[PDB]
């Protein structure tokens, strides 16, 4: 319908898009800064492909807030990885590298187990 | 106005910076169908694979009391459960399943259901009142099949 | 080792084929000698003349909460909290 | 007498009163409802946008010298269109008084800060950024505090389960501390103590 | 028919003439506290939980069976409503075992909540050291069914139950006055596709 | 903030540290590494109450 | 005769307390008589004001100026009217003395917010 | 009676200290016993069985919802400045 | 008196607090500072006397109040409510009444 509200940082789509452009071109510039400093078994070119899938997911999404939410959020864990601020630990997180993959197929997840 | 000191970060200010924050002190048009599942936080197996019922909690039958049905709630659909092998508990691996969230209306909760993306449906509507008529000459009367045994 | 084999007060065993009795290769199985049953049926039932009767625990305030039990029906009445069993002639 | 019931204070009640309707009578436009609850605190239920102006008065007038801001606090209520609320609790050493200012605000509304008007809240809406989620606009510094540093979500929102989402753990392949799906060794076993008669008879209008 | 108006916790209301008080009661809002009204059983007036004061009258009125008339103001938050449920399940109190934590019933009892809610705070029963409270043997009614006859609170939920949807008449209230069971008089067996419902429709789980 | 019911609807715990750790950015700065140390004592603040 | 200290750090003691105090008087009733008069905050803040600046006209000692007002020490009282002119500069902008910006929504400030009603 | 150094010592260490020194030290002579009579607590003012009843002593329900001041004032009416509360003076 | 002794008139301990981390006191205010932060600017505040309660009002003892704001003025402040609890300890021990322990 119609709803009038406060925005985040942008009146338009054009505008928050500008700031999703900035994000990745931030997030570029500061993954050769992420890979030597670290010390994660993830190169270069593999994180800058889970950066791809990262805005992958989300460039399902259309309203204009939720998309400045996304933008102040990636701002945040940006300034995490400028300053340091954080360990290998949560580095490896977006890649989920401690979880065994599922399968998708319904008879092994019939013999697997209910889930 | 006044004749004072004015401010000086709006009248050194660029015109593209009072643009900036006339624009953001105003009021946009927006839909109102907003999807937050990725504001939420949840994990995206949750959103695809649960389904979230809407419903009105069932009295207990052996209490004659209904303060605690005269709210609406939106409840997760139950996982496995399963017993540890050490001692014999009830794990679970359902972070969902213990959410009870109370609400005053159906549409108020439908309408949270469709911000947070869940897949909701709603197991029952509200119940009816029947008029039911109820007196203490009924159980001593004439010629009628209502006529009490007791007492 | 007879504690593996050994059946609680519960009625609870771990079987020969079952992968639990893996645990107490090192530690040995906790079984309580005392079992409750055995020791509440060793104690007598009392004799009573008056139609009902009190039960507190036989402590006072550190017994049972005050409970009265019927004795005009024959047989044992038991006590539901402490087990003892009363009697009326 | 009675010794069990508290006493309340007339003469605190009446200073509350008149200081109450002052605040409706200096601020019609942003002051939405004028309170008083039991136990002697007045609640100023006021608009989103006067967030910033009405606290500055409470700061700035001759008679609302409000110059600590104790805390802030956030509750989340999810019937409500408007989701959470805010509720800034100040106290006035000059008067020897407290006042509590409660707002409404969005999942995706913002709030203008009071960093300006109070410097305690430079941390304390970072608290409600964290816990709640909602956006301070003008904010020197708007980071989460309390929580960790790859966690998603907002924790305090009712939406989020108690135990989380996620558990974590130490693993010898990759020697780290890495992350799991929540399971638990037993589950939170939750306990229905949910009043089936009402007792209160002067909460039902 | 027509509509009477009848002033519930000072709230008017319309209510059908052949509505009784806590019925209005129910229509407005308010849960006046019963031990013996069930909507599916006929009427009774043995538990006495129920008394509210209507104005301009000498004694309270059972809102489970005074049909209303017009002109009515009643009070269900009043004083007088309020002395006399307490003094009336004071009295319900003074003979009930102390077996709440063996009874099954407890965590959802009826007597536990309406004492938390529109009960005394304090036993005034001094009694309790001599000459103390009362104990009846238990009757084997069936294989369903546990029967604990000293919790009973002769409500006459179960006997209505029988002899009106039940269909078969083996419940019945032997004795008088205080010394009354509410159980068969020989050792029989209650036999009916729907004796479960009895444990639902006791109240305080005898 | 109670709802009525058996459980509190919700608590907050206003730490007294939490205001004198926010003003440790002003106090602290300009001063020396074992002044900072000093400084972090003289404010009273055990992290629970800050962190609830 | 002058104040040695407060007893309050932060603040010095002043030099001429009235002159000052008499300026901040004079810049309040300069930025609230741009108010209208249908406002309440201006009719408040013009008594208030008029009757400070009559009790620091009438007592010309410190001291006695500082019971006769009954608030504070005469710093404080400094402290005070600067930041009740900074309250009545800003409130020529903020704009407080018309009606209600937003309408109060339907079961916002309901409590407990669990009912149907 | 009680362990100590020898008053040699003791006077030294009341020297150094500056002060008359009093044991720090805890001893079983000026503490109290720890086995005690069995004690009684007394009554409080509602454990008389006669006169009271808890609808005047309830005060869970004496409670009420919060007073909208602009419609009592409102309803209830169809000098000094207000303030929160009495001046105190913390300069 | 004998941790005094050792403390407080030291050179060291002077010179590693005084004149360190001064606050003043309206930084103390905009901060929301409380307690003994507050007390230690100069500003006369302790919640036991304004607003009184739990049986504050029938015990007597004194508010300390510093003067500079360093370290040193609030080490004197914890050091004078500790003898200040120690007089209201007194006071305490010198009168209760004999009765219930909880409400009824
Ligand atoms: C300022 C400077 C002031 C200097 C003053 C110097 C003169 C005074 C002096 O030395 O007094 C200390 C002491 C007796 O005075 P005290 O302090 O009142 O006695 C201690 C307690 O009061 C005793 O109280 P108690 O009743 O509890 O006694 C129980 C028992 C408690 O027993 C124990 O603690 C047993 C464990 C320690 C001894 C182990 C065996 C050692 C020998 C093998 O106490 C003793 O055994 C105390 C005597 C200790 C003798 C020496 C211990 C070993 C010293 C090794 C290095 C030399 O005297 C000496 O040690 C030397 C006496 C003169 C020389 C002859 C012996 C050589
Ligand atoms: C090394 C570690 C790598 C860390 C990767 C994680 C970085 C954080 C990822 C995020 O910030 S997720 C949020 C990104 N925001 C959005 O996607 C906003 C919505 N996106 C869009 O609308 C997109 O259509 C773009 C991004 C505009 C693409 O559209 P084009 O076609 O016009
Ligand atoms: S019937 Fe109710 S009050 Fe009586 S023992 Fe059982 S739970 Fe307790
Ligand atoms: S057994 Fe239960 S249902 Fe029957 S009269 Fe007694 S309390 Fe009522
Ligand atoms: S409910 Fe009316 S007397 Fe039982
Ligand atoms: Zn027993």
């Amino acid at each position: 319908a119609v709803q009038q509200v406060r925005p985040i940082l942008s009146v338009d789509r054009e505008e928050a898009r500008k700031r999703a452009l900035n994000l990745y071109k931030a997030w570029y510039r500061q993954i050769p800064y992420i890979v030597m400093d670290y010390d994660i078994p993830m190169t270069v070119e593999q994180c800058r492909d889970k950066l791809r899938e990262e805005f992958v997911k989300h460039r399902n999404v259309t309203d204009i807030r939720v998309i400045d939410m996304l933008v102040i959020k990636g701002q945040m864990e940006l300034k995490e990885s400028v300053e340091i601020w954080k360990q290998k630990g949560h580095i490896m997180r977006y890649w989920k590298e401690s979880q065994d993959p599922k399968p998708t197929d319904f008879l092994s997840k019939f013999i697997q187990g209910v889930n | 106005t006044d004749g004072g000191p004015l401010d000086p970060k709006t009248a050194l200010a660029r015109p593209e910076e009072l643009e900036q924050r006339n624009k953001l002190s105003g009021k946009i048009t927006v839909p109102t169908a907003v999807n937050l599942s990725p504001i939420s936080g949840v994990p995206e197996e949750h959103i695809r694979e649960r389904r979230v019922r809407i419903h009105i909690p069932p009295k207990n039958a052996m209490q004659s009391g209904t303060d605690n049905v005269n709210t609406w709630q939106i409840e997760f659909d139950n996982r496995e459960r399963w017993e540890n092998p050490l001692m014999g508990w009830a794990s679970s691996g359902d972070p969902l399943s213990n959410m009870n969230v109370q609400f005053g209306s159906p549409e108020e909760a439908i309408t949270f259901c469709e911000r947070n993306g869940w897949r909701w449906y709603v197991d029952g509507a509200a119940k009816p009142k029947k008029e039911r008529v109820k007196n203490y000459g009924i159980n001593f009367a004439w010629n009628k099949r209502t006529r009490v045994s007791t007492k | 080792r007879g504690d593996i084999e050994k059946v609680t007060h519960t009625g609870q065993v771990f079987d020969k084929e079952d992968y639990r009795n893996a645990r107490f290769v090192n530690a040995k199985r906790y079984v309580n000698e005392n079992w409750g049953i055995k020791l509440i049926e060793e104690v007598p039932p009392k004799e009573c003349t008056e139609r009902v009767v009190f039960c507190d625990g036989g402590d006072g305030p550190l017994g049972h909460p005050k409970v009265y039990i019927n004795l005009d029906k024959p047989g044992n009445h038991i006590c539901g909290y402490c087990g003892l069993r009363f009697v009326k002639k | 007498d009675k010794p069990t019931v508290r006493q309340p204070d007339a003469v605190a009640r009446s200073h509350l009163s008149d200081f109450g309707r002052y605040v409706a009578e200096c601020l019609p436009k942003y002051v939405q409802k004028v309170q008083l609850t039991a136990g002697d605190e007045l609640e100023v239920l006021i608009a989103p946008e006067g967030v910033v102006p009405v606290l500055q008065f409470l700061k700035d007038h001759h008679q609302a010298q409000f110059t600590n801001l104790v805390d802030i606090a956030g509750v989340d209520v999810p019937c409500r269109k408007n989701r959470f609320e805010v509720v800034y609790n100040l106290l006035s050493l000059r008067y020897n008084s407290r006042i509590r200012v409660k707002t409404y605000t969005d999942e995706l509304t913002p709030l203008d800060s009071a960093c300006e008007v109070h410097k305690a809240a430079n941390w304390y809406e970072r608290e409600i950024w964290d816990m709640y989620g909602v956006f301070f606009a003008n904010h020197p510094d708007l980071r989460r505090i309390l929580t960790d540093y790859g966690f998603e979500g907002h924790p305090q929102r009712r939406d989020f389960p108690l135990s989380g989402y996620v558990e974590l753990r130490y693993d010898d392949e990759k020697k780290r501390v890495v992350c799991e799906p929540l399971e638990l060794a037993q589950e939170f076993r939750k306990f229905d103590l949910s009043a089936p008669w009402e007792q209160f008879p002067n909460f039902r209008n | 028919p027509e509509k009477i108006e009848v002033f519930v916790d000072d709230i008017p209301v319309q209510v059908v003439p052949g509505t009784t008080v806590l019925q209005a009661a129910a229509q407005i809002g308010v849960e006046i506290p019963r031990f013996c009204y069930h909507e599916r059983l006929a009427v009774a007036g043995n538990c006495r939980m129920c008394l509210v004061e209507v104005e301009k009258s000498p004694k309270p009125v059972a809102a489970c069976a005074m049909p209303v008339m017009k002109g009515w103001r009643i009070k269900t938050n009043s004083d007088l409503t309020r002395k006399a449920r307490e003094g009336v399940m004071e009295f319900l109190l003074m003979n009930h075992p102390l077996d709440c934590p063996i009874c099954d019933q407890g965590g959802e009892c009826d007597l536990q909540d309406q004492a938390m809610a529109f009960g005394s705070d304090r036993s005034r029963f001094t009694d309790i050291n001599y000459t103390g409270k009362r104990a009846v043997e238990d009757k084997d009614i069936g294989p369903l069914v546990k029967t604990i006859m000293t919790r009973c609170i002769h409500c006459t939920r179960c006997v209505r139950f029988a002899s009106e949807i039940a269909g078969v008449d083996d419940l019945g209230t032997t004795g008088r006055g205080n010394d009354m069971q509410i159980g068969t008089y020989v050792e029989k067996l209650f036999l009916t596709e729907l004796s479960g419902n009895v444990i639902d429709l006791c109240p305080v789980g005898a | 903030i109670s709802d009525g019911s058996s459980r509190p609807y919700r608590c907050k715990i206003k730490a007294p540290g939490f205001a004198h750790l926010a003003a440790l950015e002003k106090i602290g700065k300009q001063h020396m590494l074992a002044d900072v140390v000093a400084i972090i004592g003289t404010l009273d603040v055990v992290f629970g109450e800050i962190d609830r | 005769i002058i104040k040695a200290s407060t007893g309050l750090t932060g603040l010095a003691v002043s030099t001429n307390p009235h002159h000052t105090l008499s300026a901040l008087y004079g810049k309040i009733l300069r930025a609230v008589s741009k108010m209208p008069q249908d406002a309440s905050y201006r009719k408040y803040t013009e008594q208030l004001v008029k009757q400070r600046a009559d009790s620091v006209a009438q007592h010309k000692d410190i001291t006695a100026l500082e019971k006769a007002v009954g608030c504070g020490q005469v710093e404080e009282l400094i402290v005070q009217a600067e930041n009740e002119l900074i309250l009545a500069r800003k409130m020529l902008g903020w704009k407080p003395w018309e009606k209600l910006v937003q309408a109060a929504p339907a079961k916002q400030w309901d409590w407990p917010p669990a009912q149907i009603m | 009676l009680r362990r100590d150094v020898s008053p040699l010592i003791q006077r030294i260490r009341a020297f150094l200290l500056g002060r008359e020194h009093n044991l720090a030290l805890r001893f079983e002579d000026g503490l109290a016993d720890r086995t005690q009579p069995q004690p009684e607590i007394p009554d409080g003012p509602s454990h008389l069985l006669s006169a009271n009843y808890y609808c005047q002593r309830d005060g869970r329900r004496e409670v009420l919802p919060p007073i909208d001041l602009v419609e009592q004032q409102k309803q209830l009416a169809a000098s000094k400045l207000p303030t929160p509360g009495k001046v105190y003076a913390w300069d | 008196d004998e941790v005094e002794d050792v403390l407080t008139t030291n050179r060291i301990w002077v010179q590693r607090t005084e004149d360190i981390g001064i606050v003043t006191a309206e930084e103390a205010l905009n901060y929301g500072f409380s307690g003994v932060m507050l007390r230690g600017s100069g500003i006369k505040w302790d919640l036991r006397k304004q607003q009184p309660y739990d049986a504050y009002n029938l015990v007597n003892f004194d508010v300390p109040i510093g003067t500079k704001g360093d370290c040193y003025d609030r080490y004197l402040c914890r050091v004078e409510e500790m003898r200040q609890s120690l007089r209201i300890i007194d006071q305490c021990l010198n009168q209760m009444p004999a009765g219930e322990i909880k409400t009824d």
